[PDB]
DNA sequence: GTGTAATCTACTGACATCAGAGTTCTTAGA
């Protein structure tokens, strides 16, 4: 602890006394090595308790690094710095356990023990500062188990930092000592880390500003050989990368390098599609050129006498820009012409002949920048298309802050001319044509992550959507400009925390959107109000991943807006449950990479659960609502919905089933009759019996397409047979049910009537496809 | 020279300086007149942003200036102003869950012990010694991300559209500072303004005096400037563009200009507005024709050119064969138009104008450039210049021309005739002559850095090879952000020497490593990185090509250097990386370059037999390409009385070596007799007998044994068949090109059976019974693959279906027996139709299907198929 | 063909 | 530690000076 107490001269002498004591004590035998593990695992407690958090952790690092690197101790060792670096790790690996990282009540919540979550970051820096840098030969027998039970605490609690940083570590420094190119328990090495990149990869996509640092910090260091095998998993991440390093250099660095190591061994075929999206998104780091008197100087001046050795011996960290910028241009070299002719836009076809149309056919934005002795014109709208990729993309801070200052001046002014009317409609609105264009580069410019920037347009963006739903022009194509310009912001693919931004949006534009006008209107004549969740729903069914995905993400943002006061329109969401139970499952049984998706199912969950939570009013008579799925129309009652339910309690998507099911559950005591749930399965069997229930389990969902049949499944292929192995599995699981809550009864479950659902699971997987799994016929990674 | 200062400080005292009232005039018309003689050379790359600054902080006086730029805000919004915090942080960075008192101080003891005294002063010092560590570790940091705002930011629930007119005049100014495309925006927008509201202010005979002292200042700009740097030379004629009356701008000053600069569009629009508008009186005016002239060619549209000089305005016709040569990329041919053309002793109709010699001139140095007879390139490089014969290189540095247009061939010249091989020490004592003056100095230090690095690197002299070449790298970065967006062809043309300077680094970088010198394994990393990095293949013109393969060639020679005390593998590289500039030269119809490579890399055929074998199919392979452009009776030498003889397996097994040779060497061998009887077939009543000896004793031997007169072509066209079979059934052992051989015999047949349709020929067509069987089940056999070219001529097939009816059973028995569907769906609409007639036994199963699988296609065209 | 030139004089 | 003194110790030009070495002459002398 005293260590950083001393001078730098005292530095050297304490490193070395320290590191002799420890060779004395190693030199007594195993009574006494214990008690050195102890020693070395207290100090680094004690260490990483250091009372702050950025005399600091930063101190002790040259204490450490001498110990664990000083060959040089012994001669002036290989076994001792290989004991004390095997003590300093297994430190760590006890101390990341041992301490709880419990985080209960993204930012809503609060870490329990705080002097304990600094420990971790305290901890997670040193570890940071300490362990690469050996390049040790030494971690090789410790990549496993360091990863492993690092793995285990990262996915058990996500949303923790520094797990993925200590990964990284773990991941790079296993890189450097060609671990992993083999591809014993390195093969389990190789495979638990390519099931945590794509599972780090799913999730990346939802998290936000520093969690995503750390996040792509990681995923973009995986080695090469675990890529080729799910490429195109990542090459968002490195889009990402790369949009955040454009301001926060080391991610930057981190990026480059990682991209240099991909060119140079995944095969080249497998890569060529992909660097079109991906060089792309370099532009920004050589977007701009950007266009003293220390002692040494003074004392240089006086003459060459001994004074200057010794203040130049004397004076004999993080990348910075320009170095980023010299590696820039090496490595858009080293990718090789025939690549890199797609750093410009587009090979010449069609897409950046679109670049050349002016913004808008006649300029507006008219400036009279006012001189004394006259007046003359400046045409603002010249000036727009590019500073507004400055906006974006600057590398420059300085030129960027400018930059986005210049853009709000002018965007206000926008405004302002706007006001102005020269042109009350008759055709196109004026500067329509300029909002469509520099809406999106408004938005996806807020939530950029320069804290300036955001604090400057995040505002302006909630301002611009408050303008456009004020009562005045409620109506125009402008805000129908910016709406659209809001959702297609939702469904961004790339642009991962953009996502969130938008979803702001939204809600603050539904939110004003009901503040702000007279409803005498709002019921027909808007393009809003209903027109904004027809809007959405649309979007759900879409086949795209990334679009349901925004659809959801948008829907998952309006939870208060549509409990608050739309309890006159509960009705549009009492069939939007089944709309988004429906589609947001749909198509999920493929798509699984990109797809966080599911997770934003949780979102239907909570609508669920708050427009059930008013079910007294719920079930009003005469209240007929057109659903989807339900041909007769009628009043909808819950018991509708709910043998709708009950009809889709059973479908092969899996994430749908299971909410399904137990949504289900969570209705059946909300009707009238109060019944219990197996006392209302009791009630319709006795009405419906054993048929009703094989249909509905053995079979179910969107009606009766086909069920649960054994004999022709295991008679009658490819990759279709998981089709009807999800079934079985979809199968047992909803009987599941049965004993789920006892509901219904053995002879109930056997009947033996008509089914051989269980027949076939004991029998068909159970045989054939069981144990027998290595090659399966009923008559490639895919695969595997 | 100080109105750039590195310090900040005397930056704005020396601007205070020149905007004080008596030094520039007060009033606009007066400060933009005067701003013109602001101006040197080396304030360039700045010189719009001052302009820009000294403009509007003169409209920084004016009245309106704090007057809100809109007079109401837009509602009754209550609005606050905030400031913004930019404490030196950004947004990621973070971790997320975290007097007579002071006569007072008189008071004072002293300590004794100097002893101690010296100690307290020791730790003293060194926490200072820790302290300016980090502080110096942290002031990097500080100096990036270091941001000033300029305006207020007021906060209301609404957008706070009153901002004061200097919440955008600043920040506009500001922007224009910090990065130069905006300037050129900037400046041009408000030059455009002033220049246009003077109208409202002076006379004609006013406006007459101030435009042509701008066009005095701004062709002064143009013939002075040394850095070209594009943003200022775009500036200065995009203003020139869009006003009268400053259109007569230099046109030779612009057309040097904006061919340095790489910036030439906004150049082509200055000159054609010059030519619309002063000539809505000397008719031809050459002087501003063919330096457009200069600038298409430039932007490498030949096509245009073609117009320029069919005009019977001023140019001679030699010029107009010579451009149409050179349009081909018969460079060698344009080479030798164009110097008999400066060499003309007597002409009628006049001598070229003084301008058409220049341009004459300047398209010879490139046409040698686009080849690799580089001494040649240097003696025109160097003729001009001087007088005696031993040419004075220094004066080449005397007078503008020169300057623009024969130096950076005469530098490019003589580094290679360095750097192959060996030579003199010419270029060295020009170069070291010139690196003394000043202006001297930064022409070289400014354009041609990659080619000084080069060039000292041939000296061994690492250091200042490191020093120019990351000056390259900085120069490209900032003449590259510096090219407009819009510009692709420009920026291309930038990157593509990208490679150059990349390699160039990875070299010096290579040879700064001695662990990585004495080793072996990493000369295998470099070599095989090289080996599979190249330049864009139909798009990058050979005279980077070229720079590519120089290049490496001498860093290699270098190498071995080092590492004499392997050579297998350096001669490995050498061979396959030539090979491949062959291939491209191929490619882009620059075959004189071609015929030079082979003829270079042939001694090296004699080793071991694959480069043998690719030495001889590649040859043969740019000799059906040749024929296939020119030659109708003499191309049959150009293939025949060479290629049919070289192919020969006789000093090859190598196919007994692998098989993808044993492909491409046989559908050599076929196109090479398919060419040979086109033609013969073409106009046979003059070939046999015009070629009239030793080819045509070559033809029956290449025939079949009786020598008569029509079926030597039927005995070419047989073995022709046979053997693109054996290409075949080579494709059937494991697209490369297997889809392409496919498509070839495919192709053979059908314009086989395209003649024979024409005529009767009895055995012809009885051995041709095969070819319709082939063409469909072996076409078809190969739409299963994407094949598009293939896809698209599907009609064919149902032509040749009907046209030769017995043998439709193979169609439906064989491939529509396993079509993927919507192969078919792209234009299921012809088939759908033809679903009525006798064949349509054909697409019965496939129209079954695609309406099964996609029905909603198959239901509107087949509605209306439907009442036929 | 070989490649032949002369001097020049510009006019200005 | 850092920085400014004060001041000893150096080197050189220059000048005396012992010694050391090159040189001619008498006696004792084959």
């Amino acid at each position: 602890d005293s260590f950083p107490q001393y001078s730098p001269k005292m530095q050297l002498v304490c490193c070395r006394a320290i590191v002799k004591v420890f060779l004395a004590l190693a030199a007594k035998g195993p009574v006494l090595r214990n008690c050195i593990s102890t020693v070395v695992h207290q100090g680094l407690i004690r260490i990483c308790s250091k009372p702050v958090v950025l005399p600091t952790y930063k101190d002790y690092v040259d204490l450490f690094r001498h110990l664990l690197s000083s060959d040089q101790m012994m001669d002036s060792s290989e076994s001792l710095n290989h004991l004390l670096y095997d003590e300093f790790v297994k430190s760590v690996l006890k101390i990341v356990e041992k301490l709880d990282l419990t985080l209960e009540i993204a930012a809503n919540l609060h870490p329990a023990k705080p002097k304990d979550f600094s420990a971790f970051i305290n901890l997670v820096e040193f570890c940071r500062e300490i362990l690469p840098e050996k390049q040790a030969e030494f971690f090789e027998p410790w990549v496993y188990s360091f990863s492993y039970e690092l793995i285990l605490q990262s996915t058990r609690l996500p949303l923790i930092s520094g797990f993925y940083k200590l990964l990284s570590i773990t991941v790079r420094n296993a890189k450097k000592i060609k671990y992993f190119e083999g591809v014993p328990e390195k093969y389990s090495c190789f495979a638990l880390f390519v099931k945590f990149g794509k599972e780090v990869a799913v999730k990346m996509k939802q998290y936000k500003d520093e969690l995503l640092a750390s996040c792509l910090t990681f995923l973009l260091s995986l080695p090469h050989n675990i890529i080729e095998l799910d490429v195109r998993a990542y090459v968002p991440a490195l889009q990402m990368a790369f949009k955040l390093g454009l301001s926060y250099t080391p991610l930057a660095e981190v990026g480059l390098n990682a991209l240099e190591e991909w060119s140079i061994y995944i095969d080249r075929h497998v890569m060529q599609p992909y660097y079109k999206d991906i060089l792309p998104c370099l532009d920004g780091y050589l977007k701009t050129s950007a266009l003293e008197v220390s002692a040494l100087s003074r004392a240089a001046q006086k003459g060459f006498n001994k004074v200057v050795l010794k203040h130049l011996k004397k004076t004999k960290e993080a990348i910075s820009l320009e170095e980023i910028r010299i590696r820039v241009v090496q490595m858009l070299g080293s990718l090789g012409g025939q690549i890199n002719k797609n750093l410009l836009t587009v090979t010449s076809s069609d897409e950046m002949m679109k670049s050349y149309v002016a913004w808008d056919r006649e300029k507006r934005l008219s400036f009279a920048v006012p001189f004394r002795e006259m007046k003359p014109v400046i045409f603002l709208d010249v000036f727009l298309p590019r500073v507004t990729e400055l906006a974006l993309t600057a590398s420059d801070r300085q030129t960027k802050v400018a930059a986005c200052e210049l853009l709000h001046s002018m965007v206000m002014f926008m405004l302002g001319k706007a006001t102005q009317m020269p042109e009350g409609g008759q055709g196109a609105p004026p500067m329509y044509q300029l909002y469509k264009r520099t809406f999106p580069v408004l938005l996806r410019l807020a939530c950029d992550v320069d804290q300036v920037t955001r604090q400057l347009y995040e505002p302006l963006v909630m301002q611009l959507i408050h303008w456009f739903t004020n009562n005045k022009k409620f109506e125009s194509q402008d805000t129908v400009a910016l709406l659209e310009a809001i959702l297609d912001g939702i469904v961004d693919p790339v642009d991962s925390t953009l996502r969130d931004f938008c979803g702001r949006c939204i809600r603050e534009f539904l939110k004003w959107s009901i503040k702000q006008i007279t409803p005498q209107q709002q019921e027909k004549s808007p393009v809003n109000t209903k027109s904004l969740f027809k809007r959405l729903y649309s979007l759900a069914l879409h086949p795209n991943a990334f679009k349901r995905l925004g659809a959801s993400l948008a829907f998952n943002n309006i939870y208060r807006e549509f409990r608050e006061e739309e309890s006159l329109v509960e009705q549009f969401v009492f069939e939007a449950l089944v709309i988004y139970m429906e589609s947001l499952a749909l198509a999920h049984a493929d798509e699984k990479s990109l797809g966080t998706i599911q997770q934003c199912c949780d979102a239907i969950d909570h609508l669920c659960r708050i427009i059930e939570k008013k079910h007294v009013s719920l079930n009003k008579a005469k209240k007929r609502r057109l659903p989807r799925g339900f041909p007769p129309s009628a009043s909808l009652c819950l018991l509708d919905l709910v043998k709708w339910l009950l009809a889709h309690c059973g479908r092969p998507q899996t994430e749908c089933r299971h909410k399904s099911i137990e949504l289900f559950y969570k209705f059946v005591p909300l009707l009238p009759g109060n019944r219990s749930p197996n006392l209302w399965l009791k009630d319709v069997l006795k009405e419906e019996g054993v048929s009703f229930l094989i249909n509905t389990f053995e079979g179910g969902g969107c009606g009766q397409p086909s069920g649960i049949l054994a004999q022709p499944t295991l008679l009658y292929s490819l990759q279709a047979t998981l089709c009807w192995l999800d079934l079985l599995l979809a199968a047992l699981e909803c009987y599941n049910t049965f004993i789920g809550e006892r509901t219904v009864g053995a002879l109930q479950v056997l009947g033996t009537e008509a089914q051989s659902s269980l027949l076939k699971a004991v029998a068909f997987f159970l045989e054939s496809i069981a144990m027998h799994d290595i090659i399966a016929a009923e008559k490639s990674p895919q695969e595997g | 020279q100080g109105l750039i200062d590195e310090n900040p400080g005397l930056q704005l005292i020396i601007r205070n300086f020149w905007s004080h009232e008596t030094r520039l005039p007060s009033n606009t018309l007066d400060r933009l007149l005067a701003l013109n003689s602001l101006y040197s050379p080396k304030i360039e790359v700045h010189f719009l942003s001052l302009a820009t600054n000294f403009l509007l902080e003169m409209t920084s006086m004016s009245p309106d200036y704090p007057n809100p730029m809109f007079e109401h805000p837009l509602s009754e919004c209550e609005f606050q102003e905030y400031t913004i915090d930019s404490d030196w942080r950004f947004r990621s960075t973070v971790l997320t869950p975290m007097g007579r008192t002071d006569l007072l101080r008189l008071r004072r003891r002293f300590m004794r012990d100097q002893e101690k005294l010296s100690l307290m002063y020791a730790r003293k010092g060194v926490a200072e010694q820790k302290r300016e560590k980090e502080i110096k570790s942290e002031l990097k940091m500080k100096q990036d991300a270091q941001v000033v705002l300029y305006r207020s930011y007021r906060h209301g629930d609404l957008p706070d559209i009153q901002i004061k007119h200097s919440s955008l005049i600043t920040p506009l100014q500001a922007v224009a500072q910090r990065d130069p495309i905006i300037a050129k925006q900037l400046f041009s927008s408000l030059f455009s303004g002033i220049l246009k509201e003077m109208d409202k202010f002076k006379t004609l005979s006013e406006k007459n005096n101030i435009t042509q002292k701008l066009l005095q200042d701004f062709n002064r700009f143009l013939n002075t400037t040394f850095s070209f740097f594009p943003p200022f030379v775009s500036c200065i004629q995009d203003i020139s563009c869009q006003h009268a009356a400053l259109l007569s701008l230099d046109p030779a000053a612009v057309s040097a200009g904006c061919l340095a600069s790489l910036q030439q569009p906004v150049g082509i629009r200055l000159l054609e507005e010059a030519l619309l508008r002063l000539l809505p009186r000397l008719p031809p005016d050459v002087l501003r024709w063919v330096e457009l002239a200069k600038l298409y060619r430039s932007i490498g549209e030949y096509d245009v050119l073609r117009g320029i000089f069919t005009s019977e305005i001023g140019t001679k016709q030699i010029t107009q064969s010579a451009l149409l040569a050179e349009a081909r990329s018969d460079y060698s041919e344009a080479a030798k138009q164009y110097d008999e053309a400066l060499n003309k002793q007597d002409w009628v109709d006049g001598e070229p104008t003084e301008a058409e010699k220049d341009f004459w001139e300047l398209a010879s140095l490139d046409c040698y450039n686009h080849l690799a007879e580089w001494k040649s390139l240097e003696y025109c490089s160097t003729a001009s210049i001087d007088s005696e014969n031993p040419p004075d290189l220094n004066k080449i540095w005397s007078e503008p021309f020169y300057q623009e247009t024969y130096l950076p061939y005469m530098i490019r010249s003589k580094l290679k005739l360095l750097l192959q091989g060996e030579a003199d020490q010419s270029l060295l004592t020009f170069i070291d002559k010139a690196m003394h003056g000043e202006l001297q100095k930064a022409i070289l230090e400014l354009h041609y850095s990659q080619e000084l690095s080069l060039l000292y690197l041939l000296q061994d002299d690492v250091d200042r090879a490191k020093y120019y070449i990351q000056n390259g790298i900085q120069s490209f970065m900032q003449n590259y952000s510096s090219i407009d967006v819009l510009l692709h062809q420009s920026r291309l043309t930038k990157l593509q020497s990208v490679q150059a300077l990349t390699e160039i680094q990875e070299f010096i970088s290579f040879i700064s490593k001695q662990g990585n010198l004495s080793s072996q394994v990493p000369l295998k990393r470099l070599l095989n990185t090289w080996t599979n990095r190249y330049p864009d293949a139909k798009m990058d013109p050979m005279n980077i090509w070229d720079d590519i393969i120089t290049n490496r060639c001498f860093f290699l020679s270098k190498i071995e250097e080092k590492l004499t005390p392997i050579s297998s593998l350096i001669r490995s590289c050498k061979f396959s990386m030539k090979m491949k500039m062959i291939d491209s030269a191929r490619k882009q119809n620059n075959f004189s370059l071609a015929m030079k490579l082979l003829k270079e890399l042939h001694k090296e055929s004699k080793t071991r037999d694959d480069w043998l074998v690719s030495w001889v199919q590649s040859y043969c392979r740019l000799s059906h390409c040749r024929s296939r452009s020119q030659g109708c009776s003499e191309q049959v030498l150009t293939v025949l009385k060479t290629v049919s003889l070289l192919d020969e397996n006789n000093v090859s097994s190598y196919l007994s070596k692998n098989i993808l040779a044993f492909r491409d060497q046989n559908i050599l061998l076929g196109t090479t007799y398919r060419i040979i009887a086109n033609a013969l077939s073409s106009e046979p009543a003059c070939l046999a007998e015009i070629e009239e000896d030793k080819a045509r004793r070559i033809l029956e031997l290449s025939g079949s044994s009786s020598e008569d007169s029509e079926k030597v072509i039927a005995g070419l066209y047989q073995r022709a068949f046979q053997h693109l079979s054996e290409a075949v059934q080579a494709a059937e052992e494991e697209a490369a090109g297997v889809i392409d051989a496919y498509m070839t015999l495919a192709d053979f047949c059908d314009q086989q059976l395209r003649k024979e349709e024409e005529n009767a020929s009895v055995i012809d067509s009885a051995e041709l019974q095969a070819y319709p069987a082939l063409v469909v089940e072996k076409m078809l056999k190969a739409l299963k693959l994407n094949s598009n070219e293939a896809r698209l001529k599907f009609p064919r097939l149902l032509q040749i279906i009907e046209r030769y009816p017995e043998e439709t059973l193979s169609l439906m028995t064989k491939e529509i027996s396993s079509v993927p569907c919507w192969q078919f769906i792209s234009w299921i609409s012809h088939m759908v139709a033809l679903l009525d007639k006798d064949q349509a036994v054909a697409v019965q199963h496939s129209v079954e299907e695609i309406t099964d699988n996609y029905p909603q296609a198959i239901v509107y065209p087949f509605i209306i198929s439907s009442e036929s | 063909a070989p490649s032949r030139k002369r001097r020049q004089r510009m006019q200005r």
